[PDB]
């Protein structure tokens, strides 16, 4: 399978007194393993994977400079866009950024990208070639001149399929024993009645990682989509994640209905049916 | 790990 | 601009007298401020963490807030939300099932 490196950054200004609040998250795939947050009083970018502990000092020191050099980026550029966007100094907004990098089950280069927003919206990004970029509006047309002109995509490129890709690969080998494992969900099914002639089956997955799944429900052997009932995907809290649907049958035709579950850890979708 | 440098949207 | 999405839900399937997580998994809003609390009977829980502010590809916010917990027939739960977007509180109440 791919695997990615991505860093989200948020920074929100405060106008009523002092610099904007910033975080920055690091992860591979979906499992973080660095963080910043201004508000912390360390100052210092923190691990919160077991295996980004085997770094030693230096890779502390120099992730704390250059997330806080990030910071000070995005403080500059609240004020650069509240002037493009004509605003006051009375109102509180955001910024938010994600770049990364994925390598493909070949362990080489796959793929690159930068994504910035204002206040939710998209800003600017940088196209697949990485050598271009797409301005969402007439304000972000002044940010793409500026970084053509300034070749900032040609650096980017670098780090992307070079520097990014190549600790990506680091980190992969550290942290094999969780990052590599997949882990298939525990499925189960649940049966609730709601009167004496109908109950709610409901089909579980629990425990998985990573997060990306496909639950679905079908009666005798054919989809039963608009009938099923689908939360969003929702963290354990222990690193994985847990999804449910359910659907409701009349009381005695339970034996009609299939839960489908697909997730890279299982090799065959499984099928779970209320006997 | 991190980009070494991040230009800002204006110098 | 976004109203948030709300979860709340055990890290583990319920039994009363087992230590557990109480999760409010709160998504899809924008800005980032928000005011987050578990409630046990109507009252505020103390201790309760959350996860780093991070974000979906619509730019839209998601943190997950929690508290160890340990389930009983009698006691209820809740998680209660306050936002730029919200004109008061929305509370979801805990449904072992869900």
């Amino acid at each position: 399978g791919s695997h990615s490196m991505r860093y989200f950054f948020t920074s929100v200004s405060r106008p009523g007194r002092g610099e904007p609040r910033f975080i920055a998250v690091g992860y591979v795939d979906d499992t973080q393993f660095v963080r910043f947050d201004s508000d912390a009083a360390s100052q210092r970018m923190e691990p919160r994977a077991p295996w980004i502990e085997q770094e030693g000092p230096e890779y502390w020191d120099g992730e704390t400079r250059k997330v806080k050099a990030h910071s000070q980026t995005h403080r500059v550029d609240l004020g650069t866009l509240r002037g493009y966007y004509n605003q006051s100094e009375a109102g509180s907004h955001t910024v938010q950024r994600m770049y990364g990098c994925d390598v493909g089950s070949d362990w080489r280069f796959l793929r690159g990208y930068h994504q910035y927003a204002y206040d939710g919206k998209d800003y600017i990004a940088l196209k697949e070639d990485l050598r271009s970029w797409t301005a969402a509006d007439m304000a972000a047309q002044t940010t793409k001149h500026k970084w053509e002109a300034a070749h900032v995509a040609e650096q980017l490129r670098a780090y992307l399929e070079g520097t990014c890709v190549e600790w990506l690969r680091r980190y992969l080998e550290n942290g094999k024993e969780t990052l590599q494992r997949t882990d298939a969900p525990k499925t189960h099914m649940t049966h609730h009645a709601v009167s004496d002639h109908e109950a709610t089956l409901r089909c579980w997955a629990l425990s998985f990682y990573p997060a990306e799944i496909t639950l679905t429900w079908q009666r005798d052997g054919e989809d039963q989509t608009q009938d099923t009932e689908l939360v969003e995907t929702r963290p354990a809290g222990d690193g994985t994640f847990q999804k449910w649907a359910a659907v409701v049958v009349p009381s005695g035709q339970e034996q009609r209905y299939t839960c489908h579950v697909q997730h890279e850890g299982l090799p065959k979708p499984l099928t779970l049916r209320w006997e | 790990l991190l980009l070494p440098l991040l230009p800002p949207l204006s110098p | 601009q976004r109203t948030p999405k709300i979860q709340v839900y055990s890290r583990h399937p319920a039994e009363n007298g087992k230590s557990n997580f109480l999760n409010c998994y709160v998504s899809g809003f924008h800005p980032s401020d928000i005011e987050v609390d578990l409630l046990k009977n109507g009252e505020r829980i103390e201790k309760v963490e959350h996860s780093d502010l991070s974000f979906s590809k619509d730019w839209s916010f998601y943190l997950l807030y929690y508290t160890e917990f340990t389930p009983t027939e009698k006691d209820e739960y809740a998680c209660r939300v306050n936002h730029v977007t919200l004109s008061q509180p929305k509370i979801v109440k805990w449904d072992r099932d869900m």
